[PDB]
RNA sequence: GACCCUCUUAAGGUAGCGUAGUACCUUGUCGCUUAAUUGGCGACUUGCAUGAAUGGAUCAAUGAGAGCCCUACUGU
RNA sequence: GACCCUCUUAAGGUAGCGUAGUACCUUGUCGCUUAAUUGGCGACUUGCAUGAAUGGAUCAAUGAGAGCCCUACUGU
């Protein structure tokens, strides 16, 4: 279903479009930024995973069409994540 | 300097480059057999044995020579009279660059039964006389028994000029090893085969001296295996740390194991202390984990070692602030959290294993019974069948409660009642142990109920929720899994738990009166399913 | 049969004789060297080497010899013309039988440095490949590399008239692991003095299935070791009883090794359960020191390894009537206690060992670190320095009554506060464990009191004096002797002790506030001795 | 003090006397009776240990000669000894 | 040429690297490379006057950068 | 020639040993011992008709016990 990931492949990643360039430490970091970001990001409106970045922060569902800003990377943060669990946990209470 | 090369490698890996090499700063082949032919169609140029040694050779593929006064040429000081003397005699040649590599010895069972007179047959006997020769110079002649080496020679040579006394020693020291190897297996199999005991010939190699033992005197090494499997505490990477005791390792061995017993899964970690299971639950992200496996562990904690599946970071770094810790081993490791570690408390001995989460790699394990060592099988074996004897079986909730149990309790030091309770709905965590105390119903005495309790205590209180204590625990009282080693000896002992109201017990199969304890945990409704792993963890 | 041999032995013990054997069996002797001349001195003709290979004579007494094309005569089949024709060729002979074995390799070390040069210099290498060669030979030529085989061949040749196949098996396959050993010894030496990283090898010989491990499917199988040592589970004898299991060997040695701590003298005994040996006891008389034992556990005990210091009789046997033992160790056993047990019990796995009070022969352990190997200096020195500095100091006796832990919590769990104190006259057993569990101080939370009592208890109970419970305890409680581990914690701990009346722990020194230990025993009135010898067993 | 004790001439002991006969195992019965005999006997009368075999059932003390009838080779049996103590047992409790 | 003192007017070079693009003495000593090499590389190093973001060591890839060598090629 | 049944009118040879001082066939087959051996020893063993205190196997030492072989010796 994927690459021909050899005995040898699986380390570059999407840094592989770097070459010898940048260094291990940068590109594994970038690739590693870049796996997070293409992984499948459920829809809070739909609750598919058809979330995909449109733009620096901005985040849209390709089946509803629902658009919101959220991380520059990740659609959903753990501050983010954070604050939305305290308001819940405040609204259960009262 | 080196001006002939006799390369009999079995192996014909490197040998086409390293001769051209050779051929290139002069360097004579003398080569035969398979290395002949395969040079001499390459290109380089290679002279056959025949002209060396007094009289020819036989068989190629293993047998070729075998002249004592020409192993002595090579052999040690090919320039100190005595010694030299057998590298000229008769044309015989004074050759200082070796490397004949010995095929691995095998069985290969035949499909009409083991060929045992082909295996025999195939024992290189030329190859490590040869080879013991030329490494017995830890002067002069210089031998390269492993091929994935002809590199650093070869740059050497070109570089430098002649080879260096530091590589000679380890290239000699390898050889020899090598030679052992071959033996060793000569020995093991063929003692199996041919007779029917089972050598256990073994080797730790990268002997690196540590601390101590018991005493503050007893020296000790940690060997470290050359295993290239995976999970090793040998191959690690402490970023920055004091040498870790035996005692370190072994815990680290300890809670290693039960991470990867978890089958990692879902943000896990484990929490280890005195070789006994002092953390394991799971999550999703490592925040709750972490403090999902210290929760249940308000006693022993300080001092204890993390062993997580995941990345540990300085958002739970907070609450670990102070709380004493011995070893992080964590695979993915952040910037900043390393940095705190670092300076804040010293005794952070931060020994990551580079991406350690993978399969063990081996299949046994050892425990020298000073006398004789035992060769247990690595086991990962976590149910037989799901079935609750008891008509009221498990609900999938209590169900993976369980399976979670097995996993520890499988992991934990047994002798003991492992009470793992949920702390969050699908990420499980421990709430009972038991170190080995008398019997089974003096460990749910001293240990499961009691810390079970004053757990949910630190928890309730901690957290301080609308619900009082009392139903807090109320709530899911019951509901507390409990597989602890295998068949909880008796009914009315289960009963004790039921007291406790927990009316969730796993019992494997074979208990000392499973037709009553069946009778009972069915009465009182008890799920009480009947997994059948006699885990008996020790 | 045997036609001719090849007698190249560096060690020349017995060759002498073997000769006569065969020269009068009519075996021509073509020997070279030191064999070759003893043998010529001791008036059996032998013919030289020199009258098979064209190869002279260099340094007798080690290589000068090896035999290239021409192994492959002798090889893996002496008579298979492929194989027979290359070893008898020009003026060569057929020999059937070579007998080589080697010097064993030492480096010492000098006045003035390590010999290196000439210490090295000595690797056999004609010897080991003669060896390799005719071993291979499975059939035809019979290998004869240990010294101490030449009685049994002889034997067999005199009347058989043919080495049979399962014999020349044996040989060969014990050559080869004679070659293994050699090059081993040539690593292991190397590792450790030319370069630094040390390689030990391991000695596990001779196999043994046992029942399977922990759970049905975990098969371990003990690997005895060719050690000669000396106490070990290799050498014991399983009288009767079914086929003992991992768990068996694991504390059966575990408890030797707490019986073997105290040194011959003063008869002592001792038990253990899962891995923790919860029962020892001295004492005069056996009989009671086992009961006493069975006092400290009257739980869990039912199916543990009594493991005493000498024979067994019958005044305890008919104790040990009904108290289920799943081993029962011992030096040497009497006749009628021993048929008695054997009939009336059906379970026992009775395994004397022969001849245990004496000297273990052993000072290293191997903890397997899944890739690691450590390497212990067996000891159990009881103190460093006997210098209790607490204003209440120990008489000689209270010495005793602290060293007993020392004695038992060293070979035993710790993590235990050991209560030996005074039960039998003038013989002090450990009281009280502590069961190692998270925090020092959590053994007295939960143990010291918690046994000391449980015992005294059932000796009140059963006894019942005037001395109700509460002073019947403090008889002895307000005299106890408390050695735990090694350097108790802090305080307050100290002060649960005395509080259990026992005013006098033990604590090697220098924990937490060592200044505060000493103040807080002062204090209190706790007489404490600061040891220095943390007794754990690593 | 003792004996040559040879690397291999620890184990006949007084049954040497016996050579190659009789088998090891009585062998090493007599020698430990013999052991256990000679071995040295406190007189329960000066409490030094001068009591010595002087017949079947007869032991006499060489230095206050007190003579008494013991065990056949042994001097004091366990239950002599256990009767002993019980009557000292009850001359306590009472 | 280790080790207690010094001279210490704050301290007295840790890891490394070392005749260096830094070494005056200097064409330093040895080994390979040559018939022969103030050269190159490697080791040693008594560092006139190396050394840790005055950043130290090292380095795959890259370079109209700077040296030395082999091969092929040739009117150099 | 293993394995379910049998015939089982109690059961159907466990450990061992085996052509035996027990093996009829028989001078059984093979190896050593001899030029050649109904022999001795070893192995195999389809045990006419071995086998556990009708005691099985084995055995150092001992033996005017019974066989075979080597050496020395000799009018055998």
């Amino acid at each position: 279903m994927a690459k021909k990931f050899t005995k040898k492949g699986r380390i570059s990643r999407s840094a592989g479009r770097f070459g010898p360039r940048y260094g291990r430490k940068d590109r594994k970091l970038v690739a590693d930024l870049e796996e997070r970001m293409r992984a499948p990001h459920v829809c809070t409106k739909c609750a598919r995973p058809t979330v995909e970045r449109i733009g620096t922060g901005i985040w849209k569902c390709s089946k509803c069409g629902h658009t919101f800003a959220g991380g520059t990377y990740i659609p959903y943060t753990s501050v983010g994540q954070t604050l939305l669990r305290t308001m819940k946990n405040i609204a259960e209470a009262k | 300097m080196v001006k002939r090369a006799l390369l009999s490698v079995s192996d014909k890996t490197g040998i086409t480059e390293f001769a051209r090499g050779l051929e290139a700063l002069g360097v004579k082949i003398i080569s035969t057999g398979g290395t002949a032919k395969i040079l001499r169609d390459a290109g380089i140029e290679v002279t056959d044995v025949s002209e060396v040694t007094g009289y020819p050779e036989m068989m190629g593929g293993r047998v070729k020579t075998l002249h004592p006064r020409i192993h002595g040429g090579l052999l040690c000081l090919r320039e100190s009279k005595e010694q030299m003397e057998e590298a000229e005699k008769e044309d015989i040649s004074l050759i200082d660059l070796v490397a004949v590599n010995l095929y691995p010895f095998e069985i290969t069972i035949s499909k009409e039964g083991v060929e045992l007179e082909e295996a025999i047959e195939n024992i290189d006997i030329g190859g490590p006389t040869l080879l013991r020769s030329a490494a017995k110079n830890y002067r002069s002649v210089t031998v390269i028994s492993n091929p994935s080496d002809y590199g650093h020679v070869l740059k050497e040579l070109r570089s430098s000029g002649i080879i260096s006394d530091k590589t000679r020693a380890n290239l000699a020291v390898k050889a020899f090893r090598h030679t052992a190897d071959y033996d060793a297996a000569i020995d093991t199999y063929l003692s199996r085969t041919l007779l029917g005991e089972e050598v256990l010939r073994l080797k730790f190699t990268d002997g690196v001296k540590l601390r101590y033992g018991e005493n503050w005197h007893q020296s000790a090494c940690f060997y470290k295996d050359p295993g290239i499997e995976g999970p090793s505490l040998a191959k690690a990477v402490q970023l920055h740390g004091k040498e870790l005791s035996y005692n370190n390792y072994v815990d680290a061995d300890n809670a290693l194991q039960t991470v990867k017993e978890l089958g990692n899964a879902s943000p896990a970690v484990a929490i280890v202390k005195h070789n006994n299971p002092c953390g394991l639950a799971t999550g999703d992200t490592l925040l709750q984990a972490l403090q999902a496996a210290w929760d249940g562990d308000p006693i022993s904690a300080y001092g204890s070692i993390i062993c997580t599946n995941e990345t540990f970071d300085l958002e739970a770094a907070t609450f670990l602030n102070g709380k004493f810790i011995e070893i992080i081993l964590a695979p993915d490791f952040k910037p900043d959290a390393l940095e705190y570690l670092k300076n804040k408390s010293e005794n952070l001995r931060l020994l990551k294993l580079p991406e350690l989460r993978e399969v063990f790699g081996t299949e046994y394990t050892y425990k020298y019974v000073i006398g004789g060592m035992l060769k247990q099988s690595r086991d990962i074996g976590i149910y037989d069948k799901w079935e609750s004897v008891t008509e009221v079986s498990y609900p999938e909730g209590k169900r993976t409660l369980s399976e979670f149990c097995l996993k520890a309790c499988k992991a934990t030091k047994s002798n003991a009642v492992i009470l793992a309770h949920e702390y969050e709905p699908g990420y499980f965590m421990v709430l009972g142990m038991g170190a080995g105390q008398p019997n089974r119903v003096d460990s749910i005495r001293k240990l499961a109920a009691t810390k079970a309790v004053e757990n949910l205590k630190v928890i309730y209180e901690r957290e301080q929720p609308a619900v009082a204590f009392e139903e807090y625990c109320q709530k899911i009282l019951s509901e507390c899994v409990m597989a602890s080693d295998a068949f909880f000896p008796f009914d009315d002992s289960v009963v004790h738990a039921a007291e406790n109201n927990i009316r969730y017990i796993v019992s494997p199969g074979g208990s000392i009166r499973d037709n009553e304890v069946i009778a009972t945990a069915n009465r009182l409704g008890i799920a009480m399913v009947f997994t059948g792993m006699r885990h008996f963890l020790h």
